[PDB]
């Protein structure tokens, strides 16, 4: 089984760069091409550049060269692109793929991917989020089904984790997309359940920031 | 560089019809070696891209071939014999001919399905909020098609538009619908100065505004 394990989110202060790494198992490092490709705000992609692990040949892009350097470290098979003199236009998720074209066969074998790593190019502090339970009085929806939310307000950066009941809840969930505003972000969340289930049984949201170390659990009281 | 341009930008199709995304270059991708190294990608909401066509039409491993690649020149084109709700996600052409390798800008594949009406709920502030000087009201619009929905808030019968923050999900691969989030935040002090807040929502499902309101008091 082919890996590709990409490094956490980053947020970086302008002017300074960063390594990003890619870790992979599961197939010969050396002997194929590791390419990175870049992806900013959703559909918008760019071919970085690419690296031979085996002998530490590599292509750039025009655009990128000074900007991306490359590197492998085949005694850990870790392919690493570092981003120099960070800007704007840099925050972006970049990915890295063992792509599979292979030249001397003029075919391709498999792509697999990275998960992609998120670099947020900003001086705005990091600030720990705000949870508050939204317990129904109008957002009932009657009997039948209830349904309940969680409000996490005020942090930075991105990402944030939240899951009800420890993931144990999974479905009728909606998770939506977190909104920038005054250098600050806001996510909510909603489930739904019958009226059989809540108050009778207990849910819970719990939310993560990993860039302040902030872990909490709030219990949808009525 | 060579531009690649996809036409539609977005295509809606029912689970079992057809459907047929366009690449056109600027330049020809025939290779010397007289080969055409034009790619097809997928990528799926929440995930990374897949490669789904290789060498203009040789699928690749574990792709169905439902999909198919057709093309030459500076014009291509993917075709899906029968969309099923796996497909969802924004499909891309790249090319690798020319150096540096450019991609097309995308066409996202949404699948159409019988309107359904959002399930509005309504969340005053909580207590912990106020007591940090606070209020925010929540309107939840789930699982609605189309996505098009305008929504509105209303306070004591007047309209406000500053303090709102609004999000939507992608189209879900499970029912094929569309929610959204409406968040409008106040002073602790305004909200208590306040009687009826009204989340108000026009969409294709009615004729009239669809609302969902509640007036804070004390008891
Ligand atoms: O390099 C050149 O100049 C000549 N061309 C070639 O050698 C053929 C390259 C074919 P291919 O690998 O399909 O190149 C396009 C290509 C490569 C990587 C990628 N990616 O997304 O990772 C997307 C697209
Ligand atoms: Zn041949
Ligand atoms: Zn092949
Ligand atoms: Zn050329
Ligand atoms: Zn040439
Ligand atoms: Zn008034
Ligand atoms: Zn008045
Ligand atoms: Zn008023």
């Amino acid at each position: 089984e082919m890996q590709l394990q990409q490094s956490g989110a980053e947020l970086l202060r302008p002017g300074t760069s960063v390594k990003l790494s890619c870790k992979t198992s599961g197939y010969i490092f050396t002997s194929y091409w590791i390419h990175w490709v870049k992806q900013r705000s959703g559909q918008g992609l760019e071919w970085i550049a690419r690296i031979y692990p085996g002998t530490g040949s590599t292509y750039y892009n025009e655009k990128f060269k000074g900007k991306a350097t490359l590197t492998a470290d085949k005694s850990s098979s870790t392919a690493y692109m570092q981003l120099s003199t960070l800007k704007s236009e840099d925050s972006a998720v970049y990915f890295c793929t063992r792509w599979g074209f292979i030249p001397v066969r003029e075919d391709y074998v498999m792509d697999y991917w990275g998960q992609g790593t998120l670099v947020t190019v900003s001086s705005a502090k990091t600030t720990a989020p705000s949870v508050y339970p939204l317990a129904p009085v109008c957002g009932d929806t009657t009997g039948s089904s209830v349904t309940l939310g969680c409000l996490v307000k005020g942090y930075f950066p991105e990402p944030v984790t939240l899951t009800w009941n420890s993931g144990s809840l999974s479905s009728g969930v909606h998770t939506f997309p977190a909104v920038l505003q005054s250098d600050l972000y806001t996510l909510s969340s909603s489930v739904t359940v019958t009226s059989s289930t809540w108050p009778s049984q207990s849910i819970t949201c719990n939310v993560a920031h990993p860039a302040s170390s902030t872990k909490v659990d709030k219990k949808i009281e009525p | 560089d060579i531009v690649m341009t996809q036409s539609p930008l977005t295509l809606s199709v029912t689970i079992g019809q057809p459907a047929s995304i366009s690449c056109k270059s600027s330049q020809s991708l025939l290779y010397s070696n007289g080969k055409t190294y034009l790619n097809w990608l997928l990528q799926r909401p929440g995930q990374s891209p897949k490669r789904l066509i290789h060498l203009v039409s040789k699928l690749d491993s574990g792709v169905p071939d439902r999909i198919t690649g057709s093309g030459s020149g500076t014009d291509f084109t993917l075709k899906i014999s029968r969309v099923e709700a796996a497909d969802l996600g924004v499909y891309y052409c790249v090319q690798g001919t020319h150096f540096p390798y450019t991609f097309g800008g995308g066409t996202k594949l949404e699948i159409l399905r019988g309107d359904a009406a959002p399930t509005v709920s309504i969340f005053p502030p909580s207590s912990e909020q106020l007591t940090s000087g606070g209020a925010s009201v929540v309107c939840f619009l789930n699982n609605f098609y189309p996505k098009d929905i305008n929504v509105k808030w209303k306070i004591d019968g007047s309209e406000r538009q500053n303090g709102v923050l609004n999000s939507w999900t992608d189209q879900d691969s499970k029912d094929s619908t569309y929610s959204m989030s409406s968040t409008l935040t106040l002073t602790k002090d305004e909200y208590e100065r306040h009687n009826s807040y009204t989340c108000e929502a026009t969409h294709k499902t009615s004729t009239s505004p669809i609302v969902k309101s509640f007036n804070r008091n004390e008891c």
